[PDB]
């Protein structure tokens, strides 16, 4: 259980999507007001208490 | 705590059984956001709606977004389907203008200045252009213009855009200014492909006879992350 | 894999 920001999700998504062994993959980018990425994901996607 | 309303616009830009994954991505995103507490009335769904009962679908009436995933189609509202998945309706929805909608549910993002908005698009793309299952296609300049308009209306506090398509970086790079309170990420840079995942012959593979990918890597990356 |  922990807080996740937009920035943290971007990093996780970037990592999973990146090429490894120089096969397939793509390079996740970010644009606009990157300062917003400090926001908790819950502000946009809510919280599934699970 | 946040006292504003959370809205989402979910857009699959393609049609056809071979494009199963884009509508599966969007249905999964719908279920995730509902589980997070976003209300159905605030989530606007664009999907051609030719997948769940496509004759090529090995499991009639369902859509899955991972090899052992649960159905994500049940419960998804049919806001804009078939030929109602078009750029004019998309823009009317984003701008919160019911009077500019043509066909479909009429649900729009009639948001207030303290609200948050999340937009997720998944499909096909090329430099400067995103697919739609109708003419016209969704061009980068037009999309950025409608985001600028929305900012001019002032009807959100901040907006997040997740974008899945080939050469998707091209849609925002040098076009999306700072100062709109918009944060966007893209599956790829402006010059490379983005990839499907859960594909026949790859690990992990879809169930037998699907012969189509169940999702897209950037898309399931964020949705599966949000889930855990 | 299929591309987008």
């Amino acid at each position: 259980l922990q807080t996740e920001t937009l920035h943290q999700q971007y990093e996780l998504v970037k990592r999973r999507t990146a090429p490894v062994g120089y096969s397939y993959g793509s390079h996740v980018m970010q644009y606009g007001d990157v300062g917003i990425s400090k926001d908790n994901l819950d502000l946009y996607m809510g919280t599934n208490p699970a | 705590f946040q006292s504003g309303t959370r809205w989402a616009v979910l857009v699959a830009g393609s049609s056809g059984y071979w494009n199963y994954r884009h509508q599966a991505d969007i249905c999964h995103a719908y279920q995730l956001l509902r589980k997070g507490g976003l209300k159905e009335e605030n989530i606007v769904v664009f999907m051609y709606d030719d997948i769940a009962n496509n004759y090529e679908n090995p499991r009639p009436g369902t859509i899955i977004n991972s090899p052992h995933g649960k159905d994500v189609y049940q419960g998804v509202p049919k806001d804009y389907t078939g030929d109602d998945v078009n750029v004019d309706n998309l823009f009317a929805v984003i701008l919160g203008d019911k009077t500019a909608v043509k066909g479909g549910s009429g649900k729009v993002v009639d948001s207030g200045p303290n609200d948050h908005i999340f937009i997720f698009y998944s499909n096909h793309g090329g430099p400067g252009v995103l697919g739609m299952p109708t003419s016209p296609y969704l061009y980068a300049n037009d999309l950025n213009d409608v985001l600028k308009k929305k900012h001019a209306l002032g009807t959100y506090k901040s907006l997040v855009f997740y974008l899945e398509a080939c050469e998707s970086g091209s849609i925002f790079e040098g076009l999306l200014p700072e100062g709109l309170n918009i944060y966007a990420t893209t599956a790829s840079n402006a010059e490379e492909s983005s990839w499907g995942t859960y594909c026949p012959g790859e690990e992990p593979s879809p169930p037998p006879e699907y012969e189509t990918c169940l999702g897209d890597l950037y898309s399931v990356a964020w949705m599966e992350d949000s889930g855990m | 894999y299929v591309a987008d």
